[PDB]
């Protein structure tokens, strides 16, 4: 039903089940599905660890940032993707669900920032940022900014300012016991005939 | 600390609010012109408030920043319209007086009321009524009759209050280091910033006169030939030793000769080309005149319309209690939305009307990803330019007979081309010399060189010398005409439909030269040339990023203030015109008056 902040992403942690990328792969309602490691066809071939999600909500085209080596505002101090990346992204239409009549003012993201985030870096603390030699002593004066900015959502914002969650898929390649698979085969049966039996 | 790395903070801040907020002012304006109903009018004044107490306070800040160390050419031009002073520099028992002078004079301009004496129970007024009598009727005694009433009454009411508006304006203009008003009009006639493409205030002065000068003898022979046909009928009132009576242009103050044309054609035979009736009978709707030509703007290339637009725009059918208002407008509402208020019927103008207003939307989404502060043309001569080039070159027999609308069999003659190049020239050169009379005189009664008696007895003697128009009866020195105008008591500029006529038709012959066009300039479209759509997109998208001398370069060959097109364009009237008065002697004397 909701979704995590793009400034303060939710981290989702999976591990000891059977992995399903086939239904993923296989539906339509998936606006992007690019994504740079392995072949989106053969992931139910390695057996991993542990996968990390995290979920955003953000505006539109402004999607193409999340990528292993793009600047922008959302790449570089909202949520840092670290350049050896080795998980996929899924971004689809959210107009539906996101939007609201009026505006939906409920999805903030930070606009100021003093230095470029590290890759799988958070920063939730909410504090005025200062530009120069001015400390704000108060409340609000000058030289003091809000990095918290809401985002505005209605129902018609045309294509490219609309909403578009975004899940981002992690998996690590860490040599240990494994135990996130896949299902393998379900090949038939012979009998009295000689074969090779794995 | 530093100061020039913290203005980017701020213009990062301001421009975020400043769309969205401007997002929701188009909205509620779009709501209003929509929904004529008192339930929608409490929104939009809120909103146009919220929006001004707002704008305020983001340029205030923005007097500290010394816009003298800037480096970049981008930032400082966007602060420098945050810099503008505006009206906030008088006081502020002299700033309500100004602005209570300036809402008088709207409201006033709204309330002409003229009865006939005869019947004093019946006025008319500048709307429907009045505006019937001059625009189509064949008489002498009623028509001047129509302009002295008109003239008469609404002048004496705004004289006293243009006088002192004149003044007040000119001394806060004073508080904005310029010498007069004048420069607060040509401010964006000016460019301070690449080394050769650099302009100046005091260009456009001189600039503005030495391409008026090349184009009079095309005004000298269509007065005369106009002259020459209204001698066929009217009845000895005009004389061929003065020139052309007031009262008989078409309209109140002559600005458009349209409704002459009737009266002066050449060839009565050979009617006009009309196609309302070919759509007619194949039964189109205005939904299919919105998609058979937008198909125009697709096979040179250009984007396709964002979905959307077929949704949230009305086309046509206002119908029921739900009234709409239906002038044809454009709206860039922000954040990639548009949409179109116009009451589209079955009309081939109608069609030209929605070329050009979807030219309009073609033209606000090219610079869509400008930021807020540069969501606009270099400068604003532009707009007009780019929606009627299409008007212009969609009207040809060719265009028409491609999409499948007039038979295949068609025989054009010289004669059915003439009346054709009459039209156009009768309305397009036919409004220059007002404009360069008008724009000119506010300039220099602006800058004060006259005194306060030597108002209005220069105005008549400068209109006998270059547009040649008498007086048809004697007015004084406390009459006032030129107040009767739109753009004279709104505080509007007269300068934006001078230099739309050179860029239209530059455009135009600067994109048919690069588009295996062969022969005359009418006869000339860039349909299906994808070769037309890569040199007009290098600019469009540009918007106020860049100077509009500086864009005059990747379209056109030249960057100079040059009519040479329209020397061009009518070559075959200028042919045509100059075997028709042979013997008819062509000018004028500032002597002759119908009363002496
Ligand atoms: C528009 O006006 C009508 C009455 O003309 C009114 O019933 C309606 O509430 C108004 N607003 C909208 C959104 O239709």
């Amino acid at each position: 039903t909701r979704f995590a902040s793009v400034y303060a992403w939710n981290r989702k942690r999976i591990s000891n089940c059977v992995a399903d990328y086939s239904v993923l792969y296989n539906s339509a309602s998936f606006s992007t599905f690019k994504c740079y490691g392995v072949s989106p066809t053969k992931l139910n071939d390695l057996c991993f660890t542990n996968v990390y999600a995290d979920s955003f909500v953000i505006r539109g085209d402004e999607v193409r940032q999340i990528a292993p080596g793009q600047t922008g505002k959302i790449a570089d101090y909202n949520y840092k993707l670290p350049d050896d990346f080795t998980g996929c992204v899924i971004a689809w239409n959210s107009n539906n669900l996101d939007s609201k009549v009026g505006g939906n003012y409920n999805y903030l993201y930070r606009l100021f920032r003093k230095s470029n985030l590290k890759p799988f870096e958070r920063d939730i603390s909410t504090e005025i940022y200062q530009a120069g030699s001015t400390p704000c002593n108060g409340v609000e004066g000058f030289n003091c900014y809000f990095p918290l900015q809401s985002y505005g959502f209605q129902p018609t914002y045309g294509v490219g300012y609309q909403p578009y969650r975004v899940v981002v898929l992690s998996f690590e390649l860490l040599h240990a016991p494994a135990t996130v698979c896949g299902p393998k085969k379900s090949t038939n049966l012979v009998k009295n005939k000689c074969v090779n039996f794995n | 600390s530093t100061i020039e790395e913290q203005a980017k903070t701020f213009l990062d801040k301001f421009n975020h609010e400043a769309e969205d907020l401007f997002y929701q002012s188009s909205l509620a304006s779009w709501n209003y012109n929509t929904n004529i109903t008192e339930e929608n009018v409490q929104n939009m004044n809120n909103a146009g408030d919220k929006w001004s107490a707002f704008l305020k306070e983001q340029s205030t800040l923005a007097q500290m920043y010394p816009l003298q160390e800037i480096q970049n050419l981008t930032v400082k031009l966007q602060l420098q319209a945050l810099q503008q002073n505006g009206s906030s520099v008088l006081s502020e028992d002299k700033s309500k007086r100004l602005n209570t002078i300036l809402n008088t004079m709207s409201t006033i301009y709204s309330t002409g009321k003229v009865c006939n004496p005869d019947n004093p129970q019946e006025c008319l007024l500048l709307e429907p009524g009045l505006n019937e009598i001059m625009a189509n009727s064949l008489d002498y005694n009623e028509r001047l009759w129509a302009w002295e009433s008109w003239r008469s009454e609404v002048g004496k009411q705004l004289r006293p209050l243009y006088e002192e508006y004149v003044v007040l304006k000119n001394e806060m203009a004073r508080a904005n280091h310029y010498e007069d008003y004048g420069d607060y009009w040509r401010g964006d006639y000016e460019v301070n910033g690449v080394d050769g493409y650099d302009y100046s205030r005091g260009q456009l002065i001189e600039d503005v006169e030495h391409t008026f000068e090349e184009i009079k003898p095309l005004y000298e022979h269509l007065h005369a030939y106009v002259r020459a046909k209204l001698m066929n009928a009217y009845p000895s009132y005009i004389s061929p030793i003065g020139c052309l009576p007031a009262h008989l242009l078409g309209d109140m103050w002559g600005r458009f000769w349209t409704n002459l044309y009737s009266l002066t054609v050449p060839f009565g035979q050979k009617p006009n080309i009309d196609v309302t009736d070919a759509m007619v009978d194949q039964a189109w709707d205005a939904q299919r005149i919105f998609k058979e030509a937008e198909k125009f703007f697709v096979s040179v290339g250009l984007p396709n319309m964002t979905q959307g637009f077929w949704e949230n725009s009305m086309l046509t059918d206002p119908g029921n209690v739900q009234k709409a208002v239906c002038h044809p407008t454009a709206w860039d509402l922000g954040k990639g939305d548009f949409r179109i208020l116009m009451c589209t019927k079955v009309t081939m103008d109608d069609f030209l009307t929605a070329h050009h207003e979807m030219g309009h939307i073609q033209y606000d989404m090219a610079y869509a990803a400008q930021p807020f502060l540069l969501r606009n043309g270099a400068n604003e001569g532009f707009h007009e330019a780019v929606g009627e080039i299409m008007s212009l070159s969609a009207a040809t027999p060719k265009h028409l007979k491609s999409i499948g609308l007039l038979s295949p069999d068609f025989q054009e003659d010289n004669e059915t081309e003439i009346n054709f190049l009459l039209k156009q020239a009768l309305t397009i050169v036919g409004t220059l010399p007002f404009t360069y009379m008008l724009e000119k005189w506010r300039w220099m009664v602006f800058k004060g060189e006259i005194p306060k008696d030597q108002w209005m007895k220069k105005w008549w003697e400068m209109k006998r010398e270059i547009v040649g128009v008498v007086e048809p009866v004697p007015h004084d020195e406390t009459y006032c005409d030129p107040a009767s105008l739109f753009h004279v008591s709104n505080d509007y500029s007269f300068i934006r439909y001078y230099t739309r006529t050179l860029y239209q038709f530059q455009f135009q012959e600067a994109l048919c030269q690069a588009a295996k066009h062969e022969g005359p300039l009418h006869k000339c479209d860039i349909s299906n040339s994808t070769e037309a759509g890569q040199k007009l997109f290098n600019m469009l998208r540009l918007g106020k990023s860049e100077p509009w001398t500086l864009a005059l370069e990747n379209v056109v060959g030249a960057k100079n203030m040059n009519v040479r097109p329209l020397l061009n364009y009518f070559e075959p009237l200028f042919t045509w015109l100059k075997d028709q008065n042979k013997n008819s002697f062509v000018g004028w004397s500032t002597d002759w008056s119908p009363y002496a």
